[PDB]
């Protein structure tokens, strides 16, 4: 393989390759943020649609 | 004359069938 | 030996000539931005911007540049109307070569990445294996994109340094770049509030940031990297085409719906809009309040503006295009000359007669006058006899109000029913059928074509995704099973 | 017997069914 | 008939650049087969 | 999970079919 | 020996329907139009739902 | 740099040949009423 | 003005002409 | 009122999520 | 572990198997189903179409469906606690909720399928090709169901769950779009009669160069790694009779799965066309050439023309919100009838 200065570095910024946490490691803080995710894609969605009323989505 | 060209392309469909036919390459038993 | 579809898989486990193909097609999609550029500009004419404007043309790389700042060109000329002498290096066409020089420069960058693929960078210090660490890959990627999010948030929108965003009042009458102020409430979540867009990118940048850190920082659950294939890049190809197509079928939806990053002066009206007779309601509007400050009607109707009036016109609802009709709007009923003003019917008793105006469902529609009261007083029939409400019995006349023909008046049978069929169609304008020899046939705008080719490609994305997640998931069974 | 089950619920069925057939002839969607 | 002439290009040029390519391939596909099975 | 989903589809068959039979003889 | 349950509430439930259709109540549930019920003394038009947001209200008249 | 080890040969059988023609003039066929207009 | 876009072409090439031996 | 809708919805759903959960959870021991 | 012990119920062999895909689909499915049977038997559609909907009213199978909602309601996702219905079942079922409540559920009933595919593919060891063929059907429902009414005005131009309902959304779609017009639609079309032919041609041939394996003239008692039918006879009987015949049994069975999924795709393509009214309605070139030459005369002109006649005539009774009035002298039709 070929060395470069670049190559050289950016090294270490590739060498954890296979690195993992043991277990469920931040799963469940994951899966929190996930359902937050949800609850806020809804939202806007229902605000979108009329289905939530709060501001009219009109043009403004 | 669009007319050539859809003529073109029957003919060209056609043609590909008749080799498709007449010069598969045959099968062959195991 | 590899089956013709499978052939781009000789890069799977490459990554220098993954890096390259990756620079080939940005430098193509980048050129492609480019050229297109070029080609409008070649073909745009910025006379007219009332009855004119880039959406009625078939610009479709236009509204993209006008949309985040770029409204000047170097003929000298705006969309706006205005007159520049100087917009420096960032005009269409300043955009345009920029893109051909990127396009350029990532070209022969893939070159030397495809030719010196054996970089020490991808080998694995402990196999001599290639190896990508596509977590923290990731982490790196996700600082970058959020880093240059909350930039463009902050700077290019708000106009703490930057040019701001396309806005305009809510009849598309007056608009133009400007500083954009985020807002933070509720109402930043008003698809059609501008200050919304600052505030999420910022907002959602800072949070990206966050998110940065932590992937740069903590490893992949060992249950979730196995789960997920993390040491398998496909799976990575999943996830982003699942993203890909997300994204598509939201601003698919944004365009066809509207919002405040999608101007109708940019992109043109929606079908709503027509649905709702929302132009039609405020011209009414403006009228009746000009009628209360002592004015006469067609002094009233003098005072609109040919632009509000044209909006009010079905030939530019999207909705009423075919698939394969092909070119610019102008290319079917012309290129808009005068508004002929505001065409009232009477009858003989003098009943305000209106003319069923045509629904988008509907390639032809039957001409009918019906009053207030949603009432028949008259209409052009299929069968002559036994008709009893053809305007030559019931006695109609039109007067328009406003525009060209303002203050004219027609009693007589054939011009009323000539006005009658263009008044199914909403106001009636002048059109040059001539410059582009029109077929007479209604096409889409912009705003039709980009909500079909991203509602279409997000389909076929979500197959994609399908796809790619399956081989992901069944990767020791892709190429049959056992026992 | 498992014959005779099937067929008293078959004739039980076609007699429910034939109590269909003739709801179309008589009361509501029978056109009278 | 008045027809768009573009047609005219989209259809020969769709046409014939995946023609092409489908040649391109068979013909060196065979030509590799030749020699594999020739070398057996 | 076995009686939940025959008796899960073949209460409210039951109830419905009643409920039609009892249809056939509502009148004008 | 499993038909005695069966042949206590599988009758019961089809009587149950059929009381549901014949007391009527199933047209108070889904506000099913009775024979009689499609067009009333003071309305002789489809009665259809014109308001999206006062559905509830005008349903009512 | 090095001979790359990830090339690999492409085949095309007779059959995905004739089926591809077939497929391309076919399609042609179709579009191409529509492409006219 | 002219001078950041000039200037940040020219650190760009800076940068890829000192990695570049 | 749509809001404390959305959140009754929420509420709601949460009970007759937590029903099957939980059920599979008491069949799991 | 606690997730562990949930994955080893969920994955038990039963009678009917479950997995956590069952958690998303049996809901889902079960609810809309039951909604379909509960709008058709009892809920009425008077008050968004002004028609009898439901056995109750005296519809049969034929007739009976659980129509779209009211074209007021618009792209409401219409919630039984939404704004519109504000939580009274009896008004949620007049305005048309439970469209969209069989239309949502129907969706994630879909997902929850094609992952139960997916799951017990990974669980038995098989590759997942019965969900990507059914990636077809999802296509379908998705394009037609949810992406054309929400590209039209509202969920009342969507298809009504029911037979002539359906028929109905046929003919409206050909009325108004020229929807037989439309490539992706003859594709669709290629693709189902295809599949027809595939299925019919393959069940034949393997079915008549069956092996004797047997004494009795019931060939079906007789059925291991033999193949149970001659695929060399069969290759020679269609080489013979058709010229071109299958060789290969795996590009044969991929090929029978390709067919029909490519037609759904396609005809999904066409479909988000028609939602925003971008139609392959016209050929222009003909409609100039008899705008100026009152002789020439095609199919294509006459199919315009039976378009012109469905559009208004049912354009009054289908569309009752827009009061559209037609007097009888307006309508399009030729002589004596
Ligand atoms: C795939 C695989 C899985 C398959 C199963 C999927 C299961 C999940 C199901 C998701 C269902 C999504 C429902 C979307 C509801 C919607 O769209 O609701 C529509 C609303 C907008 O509502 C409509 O808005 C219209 C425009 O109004 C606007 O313009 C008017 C002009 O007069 C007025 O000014 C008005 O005040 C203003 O609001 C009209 O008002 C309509 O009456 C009104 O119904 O947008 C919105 O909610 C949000 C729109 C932005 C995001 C949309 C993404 C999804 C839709 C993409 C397709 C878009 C169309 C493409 C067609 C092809
Ligand atoms: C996000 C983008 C993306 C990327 C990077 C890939 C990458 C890949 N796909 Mg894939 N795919 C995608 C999206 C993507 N796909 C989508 C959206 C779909 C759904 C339609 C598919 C469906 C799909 C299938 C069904 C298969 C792949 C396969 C492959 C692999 C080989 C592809 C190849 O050599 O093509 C070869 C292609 C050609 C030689 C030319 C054919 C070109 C067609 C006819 C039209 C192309 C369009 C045109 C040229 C340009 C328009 C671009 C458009 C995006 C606007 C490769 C890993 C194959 C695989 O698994 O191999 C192991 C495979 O069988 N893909
Ligand atoms: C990442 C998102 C993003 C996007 C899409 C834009 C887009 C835009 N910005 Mg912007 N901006 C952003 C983020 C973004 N900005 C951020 C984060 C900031 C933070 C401060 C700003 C600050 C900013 C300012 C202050 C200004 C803009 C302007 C512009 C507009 C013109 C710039 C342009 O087209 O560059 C396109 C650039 C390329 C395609 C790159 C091409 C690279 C080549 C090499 C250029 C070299 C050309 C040269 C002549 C040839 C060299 C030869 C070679 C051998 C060296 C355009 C609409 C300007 C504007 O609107 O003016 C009216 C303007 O004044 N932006
Ligand atoms: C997907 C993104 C996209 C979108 C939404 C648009 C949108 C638009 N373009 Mg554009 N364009 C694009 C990508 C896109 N373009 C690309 C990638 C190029 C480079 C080739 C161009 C080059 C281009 C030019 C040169 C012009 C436009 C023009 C236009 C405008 C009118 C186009 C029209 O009538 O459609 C026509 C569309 C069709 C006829 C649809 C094609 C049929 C579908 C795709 C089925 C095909 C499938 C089939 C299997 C393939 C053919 C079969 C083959 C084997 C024979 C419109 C605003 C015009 C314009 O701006 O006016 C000045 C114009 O002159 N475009
Ligand atoms: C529609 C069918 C469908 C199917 C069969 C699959 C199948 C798959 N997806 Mg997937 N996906 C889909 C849709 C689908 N997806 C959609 C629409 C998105 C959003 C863009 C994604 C995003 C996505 C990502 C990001 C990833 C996958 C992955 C995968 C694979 C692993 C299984 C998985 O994670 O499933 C996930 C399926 C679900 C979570 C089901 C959705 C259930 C939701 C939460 C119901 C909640 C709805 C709510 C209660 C009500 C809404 C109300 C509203 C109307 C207002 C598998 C091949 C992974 C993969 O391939 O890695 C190898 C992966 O990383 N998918
Ligand atoms: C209308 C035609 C049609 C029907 C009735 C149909 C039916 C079915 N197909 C299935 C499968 C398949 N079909 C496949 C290829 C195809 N399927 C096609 C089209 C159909 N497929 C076509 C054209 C193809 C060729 C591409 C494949 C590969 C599969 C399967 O793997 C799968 C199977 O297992 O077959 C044995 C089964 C899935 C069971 C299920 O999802 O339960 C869950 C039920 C749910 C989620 C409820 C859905 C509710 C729907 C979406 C809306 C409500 C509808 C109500 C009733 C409406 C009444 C009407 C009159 C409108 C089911 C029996
Ligand atoms: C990565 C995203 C960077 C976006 C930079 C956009 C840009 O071109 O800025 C353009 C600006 C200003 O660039 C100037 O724009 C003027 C019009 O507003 C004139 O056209 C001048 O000719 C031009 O030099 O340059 C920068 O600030 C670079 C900032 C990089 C950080
Ligand atoms: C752009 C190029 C496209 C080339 C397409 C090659 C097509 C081709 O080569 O097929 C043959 C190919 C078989 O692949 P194998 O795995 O056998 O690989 C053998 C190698 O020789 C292939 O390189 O099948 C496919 O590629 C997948 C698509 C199945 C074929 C169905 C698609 C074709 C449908 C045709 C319908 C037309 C008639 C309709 C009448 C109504
Ligand atoms: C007097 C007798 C008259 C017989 C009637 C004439 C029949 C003509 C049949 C031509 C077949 C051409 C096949 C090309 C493609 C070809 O050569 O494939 C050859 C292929 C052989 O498959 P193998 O099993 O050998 O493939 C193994 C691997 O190569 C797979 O990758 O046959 C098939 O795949 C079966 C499907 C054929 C059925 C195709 C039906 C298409 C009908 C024509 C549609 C267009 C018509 C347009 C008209 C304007
Ligand atoms: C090298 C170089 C350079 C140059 C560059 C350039 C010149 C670029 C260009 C670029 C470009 C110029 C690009 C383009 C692109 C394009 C594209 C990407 C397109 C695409 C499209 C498509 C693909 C489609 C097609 C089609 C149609 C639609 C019709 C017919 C059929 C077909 C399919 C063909 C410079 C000096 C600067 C510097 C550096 C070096
Ligand atoms: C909506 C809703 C819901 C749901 C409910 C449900 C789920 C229901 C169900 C329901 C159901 C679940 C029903 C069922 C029904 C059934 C039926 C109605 C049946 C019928 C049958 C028949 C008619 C037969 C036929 C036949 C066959 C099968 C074959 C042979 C021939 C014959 C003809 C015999 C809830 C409450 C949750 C919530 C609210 C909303
Ligand atoms: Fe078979």
């Amino acid at each position: 393989a070929l060395k470069t200065r670049l190559g050289e570095l950016l090294r270490p910024l590739n060498s954890q390759y296979g690195k993992v946490a043991p277990g469920w490691g931040t799963t469940p803080i994951m899966g929190i943020f996930m359902a937050l995710f949800l609850l806020f894609l809804i939202i806007i969605l229902q605000i979108y649609n009329s289905s939530l009323i709060l501001l009219d989505i009109s043009w403004t | 004359m669009e007319a050539l060209v859809y003529v073109f392309l029957l003919i060209g469909t056609l043609v590909v069938i008749f080799f498709a036919i007449f010069f598969r390459d045959p099968p062959r038993i195991a | 030996a590899l089956p013709w579809y499978r052939v781009h898989t000789v890069v799977l486990n490459d990554p220098g000539r993954l890096i390259s193909v990756h620079l080939m097609h940005t430098a193509l999609v980048s050129g492609w931005a480019g050229s297109m550029a070029l080609y409008e500009l070649a073909v745009f004419d910025p006379s007219d911007p009332v009855l004119n404007p880039m959406w009625r043309q078939g610009m479709f790389v236009m509204p993209f540049m006008a949309r985040l700042g770029v409204t000047d060109s170097w003929g000298g000329w705006s969309i706006t109307g205005e007159s520049v002498s100087n917009p420096g290096l960032w005009s269409f066409e300043g955009v345009a070569l920029t893109h051909i020089v990127l396009s350029g420069l990532l070209f022969l960058a893939s070159i030397w990445h495809w030719v010196y693929w054996d970089l020490d960078l991808f080998r694995d210090p402990r196999t001599l294996e290639p190896a990508l660490d596509l977590p923290k890959v990731f982490g790196i990627h996700l600082v970058l994109s959020s880093l240059l999010c909350f930039g463009f948030g902050a700077f290019h929108v708000t106009g703490l340094f930057g040019p701001g965003i396309w806005i305009s009042d809510a009849y598309g009458l007056t608009g133009r770049i400007q500083s954009v102020a985020p807002a933070w409430g509720p109402e930043g979540f008003n698809p059609f509030n501008p200050g919304g867009i600052a505030s999420h990118h910022i907002a959602a940048g800072t949070v990206g940031i966050l998110a940065g850190v932590f992937h740069l920082n903590v490893r992949p659950p060992q249950r979730l990297y196995r789960a997920l294939r993390m040491g398998n890049i496909e799976t990575v190809l999943s996830s982003s085409i699942a993203a890909v197509f997300f994204a598509s079928f939201v601003v698919s939806g944004t365009m066809w719906y509207g919002a405040a990053s999608t101007p109708i002066e940019l992109f043109g009206p929606t079908r709503y809009q027509w649905d709702s007779g929302y132009f039609q309601q405020e011209i009414e509007k403006r009228v009746e309040e000009s009628l209360s400050n002592g004015l006469s009607l067609p002094e009233a109707w003098s005072n609109i503006p040919d632009k509000l009036a044209f909006y009010d016109y079905i030939g530019n609802n999207p909705a009423k295009g075919g698939l394969f009709r092909a070119g610019p709007m102008n290319k079917g009923d012309g290129i808009a000359e005068a508004w002929l003003g505001h065409p009232v019917f009477q009858d003989k008793e003098g009943h305000e007669l209106i003319v069923r105006r045509m629904p988008a469902f509907f390639e032809n529609f039957p001409i009918i006058l019906v009053d207030k009261d949603g009432i028949i007083r008259a209409d052009i029939p299929f069968r002559r006899a036994e008709s009893k409400y053809s305007i030559e019995q019931v006695g109609v006349t039109c007067s328009f109000y406003g525009g060209k023909l303002n203050n004219q008046s027609f009693k007589d049978a054939s011009t009323v029913k000539k006005y009658a069929r263009k008044a199914q169609f909403g106001e009636v304008f002048e059109f040059d059928r001539t410059i582009l020899d029109s077929d007479g046939v209604f096409r889409s705008s912009p705003r039709g074509w980009f909500t079909f080719g991203h509602a279409n490609f997000a389909l076929l994305f979500f197959f994609g995704h399908l796809w790619h997640g399956s081989r992901t998931l069944f990767r020791d069974v892709f190429a049959g099973i056992g026992a | 017997p498992l014959w005779l089950v099937v067929t008293f619920g078959g004739i039980v069925v076609l007699t429910v069914l034939g109590i269909f057939i003739y709801g179309s002839y008589s009361g509501l969607g029978s056109s009278l | 008939m008045v027809v768009q002439e573009g047609g005219y290009l989209a259809v020969l040029l769709g046409v014939l650049f995946p023609v092409a390519f489908l040649i391109i391939l068979y013909i060196q596909s065979e030509a590799r087969n030749a020699g594999m099975r020739e070398a057996a | 999970f076995r009686w939940l989903a025959i008796h899960g589809l073949a209460i409210p068959t039951v109830f419905f079919f009643g409920a039609i039979t009892a249809m056939q003889f509502i009148q004008r | 020996r499993y038909w005695v349950i069966h042949s206590i509430t599988i009758p019961s439930l089809f009587i149950a329907g059929w009381l549901f259709v014949s007391t009527g109540l199933a047209y108070d549930v889904f506000g099913t139009p009775r024979p009689n019920e499609y067009f009333s003394e003071n309305r002789q038009q489809v009665p259809l739902i014109n308001d999206r947001f006062n559905a509830r209200e005008e349903l009512d008249d | 740099s090095g001979i790359n080890p990830n090339k690999q040969p492409v085949e095309l059988n007779r059959t995905s040949l004739f089926w591809g023609l077939l497929l391309i003039f076919v399609l042609a066929v179709l579009f191409s009423s529509y492409f006219f207009n | 003005w002219f001078a950041v876009s000039a200037v940040a072409l020219v650190v760009v090439a800076a940068v890829l002409v000192a990695v570049a031996a | 009122p749509s809001l404390a809708a959305f959140f009754w919805s929420l509420i709601w759903a949460a009970v007759l999520v937590i029903l099957p959960i939980t059920g599979a959870i008491i069949w799991v021991s | 572990g606690w997730f562990d012990l949930l994955d080893d119920w969920l994955k038990r062999d039963r009678f009917v198997f479950i997995g956590w895909s069952g958690i998303l689909l049996f809901p889902c499915a079960y609810l809309a189903l039951g909604a379909w049977f509960t709008g058709t038997t009892f809920v009425s559609s008077w008050y968004t179409h002004g028609l009898a909907s439901s056995y109750l009213e005296g519809c049969n199978f034929l007739t009976a469906a659980v129509s779209s909602p009211a074209n007021s309601m618009g792209h409401s996702l219409l919630f039984l606690w939404g704004p519109e219905a504000q939580g009274d079942f009896t008004r949620w079922c007049q305005i048309g909720g439970l469209w969209t409540f069989t239309a949502l559920h129907g969706s994630f009933g879909l997902i929850g399928f094609c992952l139960r595919q997916f799951e017990i593919a990974r669980l038995v060891g098989l590759r997942p090709y019965n969900a990507i063929a059914f990636s077809g059907p999802i296509a379908v429902f998705v394009s037609v169901f949810l992406l054309y009414p929400l590209g039209q005005a509202s969920w009342f131009f969507a298809p009504s769950f029911g037979v002539a309902a359906i028929f109905r959304f046929l003919l409206f779609l050909q009325g108004f779009h020229n929807w037989t017009l439309n490539p992706f639609h003859m594709m669709g079309v290629a693709g189902i009669l295809g599949g027809a032919l595939l299925c019919a041609i393959h069940g034949a041939t393997v079915e008549n160069t069956l092996f004797e394996d047997g004494e009795a003239s019931d060939t079906f008692r007789a059925f291991q790694s033999e193949e149970t039918y001659s695929m060399v006879t069969a290759n020679r009987f269609w080489s013979q009779i058709f010229g071109v015949a299958f060789a290969n049994k795996r590009w044969l069975h991929f090929f029978l799965l390709f067919v029909p999924v490519t037609g759904l795709w396609v005809s999904s393509i066409g479909i988000v066309g028609l939602a925003l009214n971008l139609r392959a309605y016209d050929f222009v070139s003909q409609e100039i050439r008899a705008a100026e030459d009152p002789e020439f005369e095609t199919f294509y002109t006459k199919n315009i023309l039976l378009n012109e006649g469905i559009r208004a005539w049912m354009a009054a009774q289908d569309q009752p919100h827009e009061n559209f009035v037609f007097p009888e002298e307006v309508l399009p039709r030729g002589n004596a009838l």
